[PDB]
RNA sequence: UGAAAUCCCCGGGCUCAACCUGGGAACUGCAUCCAAAACUACUGAGCUAGAGUACGGUAGAGGGUGGUGGAAUUUCCUGUGUAGCGGUGAAAUGCGUAGAUAUAGGAAGGAACACCAGUGGCGAAGGCGACCACCUGGACUGAUACUGACACUGAGGUGCGAAAGCGUGGGGAGCAAACAGGAUUAGAUACCCUGGUAGUCCACGCCGUAAACGAUGUCGACUAGCCGUUGGGAUCCUUGAGAUCUUAGUGGCGCAGCUAACGCGAUAAGUCGACCGCCUGGGGAGUACGGCCGCAAGGUUAAAACUCAAAUGAAUUGACGGGGGCCCGCACAAGCGG
């Protein structure tokens, strides 16, 4: 009777990947490439790329190589996925629309001897 | 106010099965306090003896069936929206002593063609 | 409110002499008491604890009239034509 | 009637299988028509058990308007009088050619009503304490007579709402946000002292909030006992010094049951019912923006972005405390010495 006069409304769940609006990947251009420091238990010098996505959105993506060359105006593809240490990043630069290099041998996303 | 009288039967019964009270008296009404006849035909006997003239109080003679009573859970009533108006989709708990039915023609359970109402189980 | 006022408001609303309980008599016993209390609340306007006993008499009269109007409009029209109501 | 496909069960054809296909089932639905009359509708008449009326009788800080008291503080007059004000974690301001706490005295003025005072009472809540009168509300209580479901709840709405604030005008003892000093401390913007305007008080109007709490919505029915208490009533050999049952409140334990536990336990957090309000991880935030209200202070309705993997409840062990109680040791001071 209380349920009949207003029913139970379900709560919507927002995306935790706001940019790339329901897309798997979405390319942008690197605004700035830099390093920032992890959250309190961890310590490293981890390479980020602030990218301006082609939606007009402007997010920070992670570069998960063992050394990269995204040189300050590159044309990366990003994909979803948070990096728990870096506070306020939500994306990964995929490794293979620009550069892949190294040894990796325990691969993707990699190179192929 | 008091505005569901046969859930007041099934609660006066239940609270005295929860005590060890011998008899429950209550000022209840026609055929849906011959729910009491159904409940204590299929089940047991009582005297059950609706007995006055102008305040006709019925007196279930509960009995205690060895050790701990046989009414474990009764109520399951409808009053608004709490409800059974079924067409057989009605209770089958153990398939036993099933569910008093309270509608248009005669209070029974599970024997004739169909047509549900409401009550609730012996066990 | 008085003993002899309340006996005389019974006396011209009786309807079968032993009666003091019909919604004729009760609405008349209330309507008289509401009117006589209106003298009190012009003089005593800060008395809120006794306004509430008056608003109870207004609401007890409105329920009794809605009872009688839905039940017998001929007794309702006569009662409302007495008592100066509506 | 619910197209066919699909889905489903049984088959047939693809070399098997996808896939293709036959037949069935299903499509929980809809409308029409015929029957039944346990029940929540409706219509007609009833009944008295819910609810209300008349009639006594008590109890009450229920409310409102006036008045009268008594104790104390302060401030004023006049008298008697002589050095002061050894608060406290410690001293600093008002006093003597102006008499100093002050008399056995008088007058004025506000404001609060000791004792009674009580897990007491009344009120819907907020609240209400002197006494008397007047005006008035509801309960409780006893029999009897009457009405005959007249009831319950309640989104909207509309009233009433501690304090403090706010206009507008009286009032102004005492107390006292602000503030002045005086202390205390690294500082002290505070806790302590001496003052002290708003405010507190009265009238009318506004606000509309509180840890507005029993952190527990209202109504109704049922479910072991024992011990108090308030207002009634009835029975008891009856002196009551009383006793018992019965009601409506207010408390202390506690069986069943429930509870995460604490605990609740006829004043349920048990057992059920009717209706309403509300909640959906923590922050952001009861916040922005809008609307409504307010004279203002602001209230009420009320989010998102972003952020974090937690916050949270209750109990347990420990450690700790400028918590408490017991206990001990040249720990405390007797006839030692840098």
């Amino acid at each position: 009777n209380q349920l009949v006069r207003k029913p139970r409304k379900r709560m919507v769940d927002k995306s935790d990947v706001p940019a790339l609006q329901n897309c798997p990947q979405r390319r942008g251009v690197c605004t700035r490439v830099y390093t920032t420091t992890p959250k309190k238990p961890n310590s490293a010098l981890r390479k980020v790329c602030r990218v301006r996505l082609t939606n007009g959105f402007e997010v920070s993506s992670y570069i998960g190589g063992e050394g990269h060359n995204l040189q300050e105006h590159s044309v990366v593809l990003i994909r979803g996925g948070r990096v728990k240490d870096l506070p306020g990043v939500r994306y990964h630069t995929v490794r293979g629309s620009l550069d892949t290099s190294g040894v990796k041998d325990r691969k993707q996303r990699s190179k192929y001897g | 106010s008091m505005q569901d009288p046969l859930a007041d039967m099934l609660t006066r019964i239940r609270n005295a099965q929860m005590a060890e009270k011998t008899v429950v008296s209550m000022p209840s009404s026609k055929l849906k306090a011959a729910v009491a006849k159904v409940l204590k035909d299929e089940g047991y006997i009582a005297d059950f003896q609706i007995s006055s003239e102008v305040k006709p109080q019925l007196s279930i003679e509960l009995k205690y069936f060895e050790g701990k009573p046989v009414i474990e859970e009764v109520k399951r009533i409808s009053r608004p929206g709490l409800r059974q108006y079924k067409s057989v989709e009605q209770l089958v708990r153990g398939g036993l002593g099933v569910s008093i039915v309270s509608t248009n023609k005669g209070v029974m359970t599970d024997r004739a063609a169909r047509a549900a109402g409401v009550g609730g189980e012996v066990v | 409110l008085s003993v002899e006022e309340k006996a005389q408001i019974v006396n011209e609303y009786k309807q079968a002499e032993g009666d003091t309980g019909s919604p004729e008599v009760q609405v008349a016993l209330l309507s008289a008491n509401i009117n006589k209390l209106q003298d009190h609340f012009k003089a005593n306007g800060k008395d809120h604890h006794s306004r509430r006993g008056l608003i109870r008499m207004v609401n007890q009269r409105r329920k009794l009239l809605d009872y009688l109007k839905g039940k017998d409009v001929s007794r309702y029209t006569a009662l409302i034509g007495r008592l100066g109501l509506r």
